[PDB]
């Protein structure tokens, strides 16, 4: 049933972990034995729950695993039985667009089930408005198809359907499963901080802002900015993928050094200001018009 | 050395 799926999974994220036997975050030759661990702990937790129905621990897995295997089918198709190093290579690409994604899917996995132990009933958000709105709209669920997240944070964050909703859609849904969980809620939330201009925040920071990259790992952020050496000052910003809910800033040094740095934790948009009017956050993307 | 020191 439950445990039927679990097997599965686990043996699927063992197979990819040996094709993978031929570094730096993220990485699947660590992830997926750190993810098939955790499995393997649900799988004897679970042979012992939270509130069942929907968005509970059981739905929660169902939806996780129906991803987890799309996603290793993905990776597996990338993979020769047991060429990375040409330039523009699509499946470096691939493969690192994929371990950000399973990267997210082992995060989202250990905050809700901890040594296997579903904590998604009790789970608090980082902030506390954004505690307090999915508390008091989905109660003790801990994960909601997008329509219904859509809907829901729409009695207070409405977003304009098409084109916007599914920009949202994209920077909220971090491991690609057309769901969202309280975790990712987590993230999101304290990464367009604060709570009474959400929405507004989201708009300026990411969907209008040129130093907005979504879904790159940091030596690909290293990598873009190489264009930007002779132009101290440039920066971009994404998402951390080793402290998920900070944001990782990139920037082009005064010696033309590409450094990254974490600014923990107020909201992004007073880092920007402070960066601005100090002279090292000018040009977004190396671009000249800083929004 | 990954990340560094914010620079504010
Ligand atoms: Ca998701």
């Amino acid at each position: 049933e439950e445990a039927r799926a679990l097997g599965r999974a686990v043996r699927m994220l063992q197979r990819l972990e040996e094709q993978c036997v031929d570094v730096s975050p993220p990485s699947l030759r660590d992830l997926l034995p750190r993810t098939a661990q955790l499995l393997r702990e649900v799988a004897h937790s679970r042979r012992a729950g939270g509130p069942g129905g929907p968005g509970g621990s059981g739905d929660f897995l169902l939806i996780y695993l129906a991803n987890l295997e799309a996603k290793s089918r993905q990776v597996a198709a990338l993979l020769p039985p047991r060429e990375l190093f040409r330039a523009g290579s699509r499946l470096r690409r691939q493969l690192a667009k994929l371990a950000i994604i399973f990267s997210h899917m082992h995060a989202e996995l250990h905050a809700l089930f901890p040594g296997g132990k579903y904590c998604g009933h009790m789970y608090q958000l980082t902030k506390a408005p954004a505690h307090t709105f999915w508390r008091e709209s989905c109660g003790a669920r801990c994960v909601l198809p997008w329509a219904e997240f859509e809907s829901l944070l729409g009695t207070c964050h409405p977003v304009e359907p098409g084109c916007t909703a599914l920009a949202l859609r994209t920077t909220i849904d971090l491991t690609c499963s057309g769901h969202v969980s309280i975790f990712e809620f987590d993230v999101f939330t304290r990464l367009f901080q604060p709570w009474p201009t959400l929405l507004k925040n989201w708009q300026l920071l990411a969907v209008n802002h040129p130093g907005y990259m979504a879904f790159l790992t940091y030596d690909e952020v290293q990598e873009r900015l190489q264009a930007c050496r002779d132009k101290p000052g440039s920066y971009i910003f994404r998402l951390s993928c080793t402290r998920l809910g900070q944001w990782a800033i990139g920037y082009v040094s005064s010696d033309g050094s590409i450094l990254q740095t974490i600014p923990a934790n107020k909201p992004l948009s007073q880092v920007l200001l402070e960066g601005q009017k100090d002279g090292f956050y000018l040009y977004p993307d190396g671009k000249t018009h800083n929004p | 050395q990954r990340y560094s020191s914010d620079p504010t």
